[PDB]
RNA sequence: CUGCAUGGCUGUCGUCAGCUCGUGUUGUGAAAUGUUGGGUUAAGUCCCGCAACGAGCGCAACCCUUAUCCUUUGUUGCCAG
């Protein structure tokens, strides 16, 4: 049950010379569905190749996480170009919730239990890479206290 | 080794600091290598050769200088490695994921020579076609069986082959180089005394070295 | 604008006439309405054939028929004898002695004719039209073809509107007079829209 | 009456030189790099060198034709031997 998502879609029309010319973007992740991210870039002249360009680079891609039982332990940050991501672990209802390009990230790491804001740039190829930031900059507890002689 | 005690070479009075540690005097009035120290520098680099080798790691030998332009495999033909003898340029192996293109055109001919269809005209295909796939085994036969990029590099002299390590220094490539008076390590991880201008010597130290990748089959 | 019509004006273009007649210019016009009439009759005993097209040559006190078919043993019949079917269909109407030639297609999955019957009837079968689409498209390109074009019209996908879509891959020159290319506009004619298709072949030019 | 409902028919920059597919490398990205530099042309044209390569299209070539021999014709045309 591996599952393949698009986070959005973006189109870039510029006159040359003479008339005009435009090409789209995508942004998609395909990840593990647990402990494991990934997302791709994809851009061409029509919206079903710029997707299909983004999945061949997001199954190419990957990132680990320091995740146990499908959960958050403490609140995180990340940062990518004026995009602050700040993720909390969410408890007692709905898992999401959270920032519209964020909710097939954490679904794809297998921790759609979280509440996150952007707190500055909204533009989606900068928040994504903040979300990703802050999986890569979470911890195990575990670790933070296993750094301890002994 | 040195048995009858003859030593031949490049450079009578210059060597450079990096080389320092490893001349111990000249003979012949050449400078020379610790002959106490020799072959146990050269095993210690060929051991780590053969366990890439034996976790089926590929490796790549460049022979552009002369004293390897044939013997990179004219002297290792039943050693199980892949070379290149061409001039190097800008993305001679960075450029791999476009590169590929021409690996996929040679075997397109190679799967269509072997059958009977390629035979039944008199020059078409079994001369003219032939004479298309010969001239692609020169460029790139070398490499064709390898896939994506090297897991070792090798080269005769870091001075001459230095877009090889450029290139490979870029992918993340470990490098291999011959020693003897002059050589820079900057972007080379191992260092084995030998000979890189010689008429003779060259051919048997391709052996010497080569032969242990065929060892990783076992 | 700027489609034109391929089976009108652009046929008689780098390709062989599918007519050849002379009349006195006086009856000129019941001679047309008869090069019409001996198809009429024939194309009713090639319904299951694979045709790509027919071609119906009227020399002085002759007639003669090529047909180009994916399916020749279809138009033989039992023993090989019952293509003279073929001829009794088109003597009985013209009331001169007529011969049959039977020709067969090169590559029918690459035939514009054909290319559009294979996608209509997945279409009556309600199949994704983007599938039959790419399929038709993914299969002519690879048995030769330097590029071809498809647009698909009528209830794409379960849509509530006629619509229209298209796809496209290689070259297809429609504004080049020398090149060649083989068309066909199809229907499927069902109780739902008439589900169209439209393919554009471009394999060399002259 | 109206291209201010269309299709067809063509008209124009213009024989102008430039436009894409599979791709590499660079940037968060618009996009860049290459297609820049040295020589040159009818021309992103042909070369030299180089972080770029293959494959296509247009150009050129291809197709039409003219300036003059050779062979074939030989008359009620021509007439040298």
């Amino acid at each position: 049950e591996l599952q393949e998502k698009l986070i959005a879609v973006n189109r870039v029309s510029k006159t040359v010379k003479g008339g005009r010319i435009f090409s789209f973007t995508a942004l998609t992740v395909v990840g593990d569905g647990n402990g494991r991210v990934g997302f791709g870039y994809g851009k061409a002249r029509e919206v079903p190749a710029a997707i299909q360009k983004a999945m061949e680079k997001a199954r190419r891609n990957m990132i680990n996480v320091a995740l146990n039982n499908g959960t958050l332990q403490h609140p995180v940050k990340g940062v990518h170009t004026g995009s602050r991501v700040f993720m909390q672990p969410a408890s007692e209802g709905t898992g999401i919730i959270a920032g519209g390009a964020m909710r097939a990230v954490l679904e794809v790491a297998g921790v759609h239990n979280v509440l996150a804001k952007a707190y500055g740039s909204t533009n989606p190829i900068n928040v994504v890479r903040a979300t990703i930031d802050g999986l890569e900059n979470m911890n195990s507890p575990e670790m933070v206290a296993a750094k301890r002689g002994k | 080794m040195l048995k009858a005690g003859v030593h031949f070479g490049h450079q009578t009075r210059y060597w450079n600091p990096k080389m320092k540690p490893f001349i111990f005097g000249a003979r012949n009035k050449v400078h020379i290598i610790n002959l106490e120290k020799t072959v146990p520098m050269f095993n210690e680099a060929l051991a780590e050769l053969n366990k890439i080798a034996s976790r089926k790691g590929k490796i790549l030998f460049v022979g552009t200088k002369r004293a390897a332009s044939e013997a990179v495999k004219d002297a290792a033909l039943s050693c199980d490695q892949f070379f290149v003898n061409h001039r190097w340029l800008g993305g001679m192996l960075t450029n791999w994921k476009t590169v590929r293109q021409s690996i996929k055109r040679l075997k397109d001919l190679e799967t269509q020579s072997q059958d009977g269809t390629f035979d039944k005209l008199t020059k078409k295909e079994a001369l003219m076609r032939t004479r298309e796939l010969e001239k692609l085994e020169n460029s790139l036969g070398g490499i064709k069986d390898m896939g994506g990029l090297p897991d070792a590099l090798f080269v005769i002299d870091a001075d001459h082959e230095h877009i090889a390590i450029k290139e490979a220094n870029n992918l993340g490539i470990p490098v291999f180089a011959i020693v003897d008076t002059n050589s820079d390590p900057d972007g080379v991880d191992f260092v084995i005394p030998g000979n890189d201008d010689a008429i003779r010597a060259v051919t048997l130290y391709l052996g010497a070295v080569a032969a242990t990748v065929r060892e990783g089959r076992s | 604008g700027q489609k034109v019509h391929p089976n009108g004006i652009r046929l008689g273009i780098v390709k062989p006439w599918n007519s050849t007649w002379f009349a006195n210019t006086k009856e000129f016009a019941d001679n047309l309405d008869s090069d019409f009439k001996v198809r009429q009759y024939l194309t009713k005993e090639l319904a299951k054939a694979s045709v790509s097209r027919i071609v119906i040559e009227r020399p002085a006190k002759s007639i003669r028929v090529t047909i180009h078919t994916a399916r020749p043993g279809i138009v033989i019949g039992k023993k090989g004898e019952d293509v003279e079917k073929l001829r009794k269909v088109v003597a009985d109407i013209a009331g001169v002695p007529a011969q049959i030639n039977i020709a067969e297609v090169r590559k029918p999955e690459l035939d514009a004719k054909l290319v559009a019957d294979s996608i209509t009837s997945q279409l009556e079968r309600r199949v994704m039209f983007r599938r039959a689409m790419k399929r038709a498209v993914q299969n002519a390109m690879r048995l030769g073809a330097k590029g071809i074009k498809v647009e698909v019209s009528g209830r794409l996908g379960g849509a509530e509107i006629a619509r229209t879509e298209w796809y496209r891959e290689g070259r297809v020159p429609l504004h080049t007079l020398r090149a060649d290319i083989d068309y066909n506009t199809s229907e499927a004619h069902t109780t739902y829209g008439v589900i169209g298709v439209k393919v554009w072949i471009f394999k060399g030019e002259i």
